RNA sequence: AGCGCCGUGGCGCAGUGGAAGCGCGCAGGGCUCAUAACCCUGAUGUCCUCGGAUCGAAACCGAGCGGCGCUACCA
């Protein structure tokens, strides 16, 4: 009754690249396709790069020479880490805090670890 | 109006340690002005510029900024002050740049003092930092004095009384101390009670706190508690966490716990 | 347009809330069934056995709610050492019409004495049926004092299979094997996994496991499939227990007693010492009631070597200052359940592993410590808990004199010097101060395979008293 | 954790399970470049190679003591 | 939960008190037949968000954020 396909609701990234400029447009939908903060998103991803754009709107900017293929990259790698619990198949785990650290919590059964760096 | 060497003289002396900045490096070396004495240029030639063979001038000098150095002769009728770098013993490097730091500071209160009354800031130096830099060897201890006694300004003359006033709210508020004693003691009690016992501790710990230091020891752990205290003299603290150990250890040998000390008071 | 918690406060309330223990009830009528016991405390305790890597706080956390910490930072993830707690209540719907597998509810410990049933078109409440403890047991090759402690504790048992793994795993069989060793029967057998398998593979499994227990002493052991993750199938879980174990006799007629498996030490940092509280015994009481404010010793307590090598022991006597049990603070307490003892023992004899099974007697009673105890020893064929490729599980050798073996009596963790061999009794001497009271169930393991390894179990039939220092 | 790469060359990040003297002997012998054990103030262990030979040094932590070879990121550069 | 640290110029390190720091990077230029080496010049910042004493604060102080590290799950 609940699973009638036996998660895949990631879409793929869309960078635009104005030749000096490039711009992800799809942060925030990305955030309703995985349920996370959008605000944890945008600091994630400064906080892998040397860089830290504008949040404009629902999207990211930056001005440089990028590719698309790095953040399909870091954003299967985010999945395998936070998106997605390692221990089970779900996405709509996400990030609370019961201390003054981010605890990661799911959705499904409600696990409890401390996933934050 | 920065003017106003800190020492007494305007003519600085020989061999003395001084602290250089840079401005202008031709051909014969670094004629800079001085921030340890009077603002007279002092020249250094080549041959005293580096401890090392001098690979690229533009390197080693960095103008626009403090240099350790000494200076060998004063030119006593108008002003041309010989001064090195080179020849300065590796030790005293590190306390002729606190010199530095302390005219600096003295400076930096004293002229905030000038440009808030619009005084010359030789009227401020000759009616307050002479005075006290005769009475206690330094401007620096002087105002620290002035922290916590109020007395070293008698027997001076000021310019105003606003510029006491003044003065003196600037340095409580910018030489505003004071360091902190820490200690741990660890309770190794395995004993019937142990609460009232840390409890009644605590009342006889913290009943010694004086007005204008006080011993307030923390809980971050069942056996290790802290021993925080604001060591304005920093001697007096030893006294009193020995006396809290005294106590501590006078509560348990009694009432059947047994406590030992992890980490001793300490600065 | 009212808060959640606004509404949550209005079911309380309307569920009657949580009536307060009686200062001093009639204690010759009351039973663990009554509704003052019931309502703020737990009188029968289950204990959860199982593989590792397979998941048993998250089956306890799904059932009732109440979180197992897993803490200490490298053992957040890995396996835990102390005991998992959590109370649940049995719910049961009042109502006929609704169907019998999800007429049970298991709530959490402050829910209200009648909560409002989520099933949608049902109209009625709950009724508490029982209020539950439950014990997490670590499941490793490495803990097993701290699980042979809490099955002792325990009284009614919850074993976790799952299904895409080996179908012999030795843990679970260990598990089950100690639990024989200490009088205990009533066991449900749970599928930890069924929703990732294919439907003949379930059945296969489930022929395994009926194969698996066919000689062991458990026979009508029901099997019960669950889901740790998914949260389903939880009420059947609620009515199995609420069917297949009863109370254990449990009455007041039986000296009062406490098993601390768990110490814990109430000192919140950063906070002033001014205003702390005392420190806490986490002990069962299997016999007896404990009341507030009475004076109580714990039997082993102090021990200390003397310059001579003497192993002294000094009791610690204590008042009980609170007795805290399932959420709220309580008069009296339920033999049957894991209470929390917070008196004025000192906080750091409650700081780490101190009284992690220690024997602790109230003023009226005498327990006798043992330096050298007789004991009754019955052994098994094979080691469990070894995967042998292909050869012959170990057979399990004869002990020998002088050895170092791990004596768990009951919750005291030993290692006791054999000094006398023969064909069912040995003479066990302990360096450790351990103590009798009545009889004590214990199980026995050697050091075969680095770790200890479970080989059978013992009762102790005499000892030498060490006459206690006052 | 245990962040171990190459940067244009020197290797930062190095576990110490076997000594880093040692590990200059086996390096540069083999290598034949030069190579400084520099101790930087409180970064990881910083050890040298002369001329870009990453996938070399690649080859080397497989010799002597990589156990992982999933978190050694060879950088641009 | 507290206490001991941090708040980058791509990075490491510094003084924080009169106002962008040094070096490692990057680019460009000089050297050389040429390369390397060497030498010169740059452009990368709310040195983390908000206030106070102060002609002035990146600092001196905090009313808190984000990450570290010690206690240790702190009924
Ligand atoms: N797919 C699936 N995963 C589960 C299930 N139950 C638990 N898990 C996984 O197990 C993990 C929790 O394991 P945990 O309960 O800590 O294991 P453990 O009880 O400490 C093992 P031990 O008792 O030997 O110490 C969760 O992250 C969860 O994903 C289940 O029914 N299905
Ligand atoms: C002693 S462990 C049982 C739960 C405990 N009384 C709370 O807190
Ligand atoms: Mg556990
Ligand atoms: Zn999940």
């Amino acid at each position: 009754t609940n699973n009638p396909e036996l998660k895949f609701r990631i879409p793929p990234p869309v960078c635009l690249r104005d030749g000096k400029k490039t711009i992800f447009s799809n942060i925030q939908d990305i955030a309703e396709k995985l349920h996370r903060s959008p605000e944890h998103l945008i600091q994630y991803l400064f906080a892998e790069l040397g860089t830290s754009g504008s949040v404009d709107g629902k999207r990211l900017v930056i001005k440089g020479k990028f590719q698309s293929k790095q953040m399909e990259n870091v954003l299967r790698r985010y999945i395998l880490e936070y998106v997605t619990c390692k221990t089970c198949k779900s996405i709509n785990t996400e990030l609370k805090r019961e201390n003054r650290l981010f605890f990661m919590v799911c959705k499904s059964c409600g696990s409890t670890r401390s996933v934050s760096s | 109006t920065s003017h106003c060497r800190f020492y007494e003289n305007k003519y600085p002396e020989i061999d003395d340690i001084v602290m250089v900045n840079v401005q202008q490096i031709a051909e014969m070396g670094a004629y800079v002005k001085l921030l340890e004495y009077d603002n007279i240029e002092g020249m250094i030639l080549l041959s005293e510029l580096s401890r090392r063979r001098i690979r690229s001038i533009q390197k080693l000098i960095r103008v626009g900024k403090n240099d350790v150095a000494v200076v060998l002769r004063v030119d006593k009728e108008k002003g041309y002050i010989d001064l090195s770098k080179r020849r300065v013993s590796s030790e005293d490097i590190i306390k002729c740049e606190e010199k530095y730091q302390k005219s600096k500071t003295v400076h930096s209160i004293l002229r905030y003092c000038a440009e808030k009354f619009q005084i010359p800031l030789e009227e401020l130096y000759k009616t307050i930092a002479w005075p006290l830099s005769r009475k206690f060897g330094h401007a620096y201890e002087a105002f620290k004095l002035s922290i916590i006694d109020e007395t070293v300004w008698e027997g001076i003359e000021p310019p105003s009384k606003d510029v006491l006033d003044e003065l003196k709210n600037y340095i409580s508020k910018r030489l505003t101390p004071a360091v902190k004693i820490r200690a741990d003691v660890e309770v190794s009690c395995f004993s019937y009670e142990g609460i009232d016992a840390i409890k009644d501790a605590l009342k006889s710990a913290e009943d010694m706190s004086t007005e204008q230091m006080q011993v307030k020891v923390k809980l971050v752990a069942a056996p290790l508690y802290v021993l925080t205290t604001q060591a304005l003299d920093k001697q007096k603290g030893i006294e009193q966490l020995e006396s809290a150990i005294e106590k501590i250890t006078e509560v348990i040998t009694k009432y059947g716990g047994v406590c030992n000390i992890t980490m001793p008071p300490k600065a | 347009g009212e808060t959640e918690e606004e509404k949550r406060k209005r079911e309380f309330e309307e569920g009657g809330g949580l009536p307060e223990q009686p200062l001093n009830p009639d204690f010759s009528k009351l039973n663990p069934l009554s509704a003052e016991i019931i309502n703020r405390q737990a009188t029968i305790n289950i204990g959860t056995i199982g593989h590792v890597a397979h998941g048993k706080s998250t089956v306890v956390r799904a059932i009732s709610g109440v979180q197992t910490v897993r803490f200490k930072d490298e053992l957040e993830r890995n396996i835990t050492i102390k005991l998992g707690y959590a109370n649940a209540k049995i719910y049961k719907c009042q109502e006929p019409t609704c169907p019998e597998p999800d007429c049970y509810r298991s709530f959490k410990s402050d829910k209200e004495i009648s909560p409002k049933c989520q099933r949608p078109g049902c109209p009625g409440r709950y009724k508490l049926v029982r209020h539950v403890s439950f014990v997490d047991c670590p499941g490793h090759d490495i803990l097993m004092s701290t699980m042979l402690s809490g099955a002792a504790v325990m009284d009614a048992a919850l074993l976790l299979i799952a299904g895409n793994e080996s179908c012999p795993q030795p843990q679970t069989s260990e598990h089950l094997a100690a639990i024989e060793i200490m009088k205990l029967k009533h066991v449900i057998i749970l599928q930890n996994k069924v929703d990732l398998m294919r439907e003949e593979s379930a059945l296969e499994h489930q022929k395994s496991i009926l194969k698996f227990i066919r000689g062991t002493i458990a026979d009508g052991a029901p099997i019960v499939p669950i889901s740790a993750q998914l949260k389903y199938n939880i009420d059947a879980v609620n009515e199995f227990i609420v069917k297949t174990i009863p109370v254990p006799p449990r009455d007041f007629m039986i000296s009062p007693r406490l098993i601390v498996i768990r110490s814990f030490d109430v000192n919140k940092p950063g906070a002033e010492i001014e205003d702390l509280k005392g420190g806490v015994a986490g002990g069962s009481i299997l016999n007896g009631v404990f009341k507030l404010g009475d004076e109580i010793e714990i039997r082993p307590g102090i021990v200390t070597k003397d310059d001579k090598g003497k192993i002294q022991c000094k009791p610690i006597f204590s008042n009980i200052v609170s007795l805290f049990a399932e959420q709220n603070d309580l008069k009296f307490a339920v033999p049957g359940g894991l209470i929390g003892v917070g008196t004025k023992v000192d906080p750091t004899l409650c700081r780490a592993d101190r009284l992690v099974g220690q024997v602790v007697g109230a003023k009226g009673h005498l327990p006798n410590i043992y330096t050298d105890i007789e004991i009754n020893y019955f052994l098994l064929r094979r080691l469990l808990g070894v995967k042998t490729d292909g050869q012959k599980q170990a057979k399990v050798r004869k002990l020998e004199p002088n050895e170092v073996l791990m004596v768990n009596i009951g919750s005291t963790a030993t290692g006791a010097r054999v000094v006398a061999v023969k064909a069912d009794m040995a003479r066990l001497q302990l360096t450790s101060p351990a103590c009798t009271e009545i009889n004590e169930k214990i199980a026995l393991s050697r050091r075969i395979e680095k770790h200890w390894r479970l080989i059978g179990w013992a009762t102790i039939k005499k000892g030498t008293t060490l006459e206690p220092i006052a | 954790s245990n962040y171990i790469h190459i940067r244009i060359t020197t290797v930062q990040g190095v576990p110490e399970e076997y000594d880093l003297k040692r590990i200059l002997k086996v390096l540069k012998k083999d290598f034949a470049c030069n190579g400084n054990i520099v101790k930087d103030p409180e970064m990881g262990e910083i050890i040298q190679l002369q001329g870009d030979q990453r996938a070399k040094v690649c080859e080397f932590m497989i010799s002597q003591l990589g156990l992982q070879k999933k978190n050694i990121k060879i950088h641009g550069f």
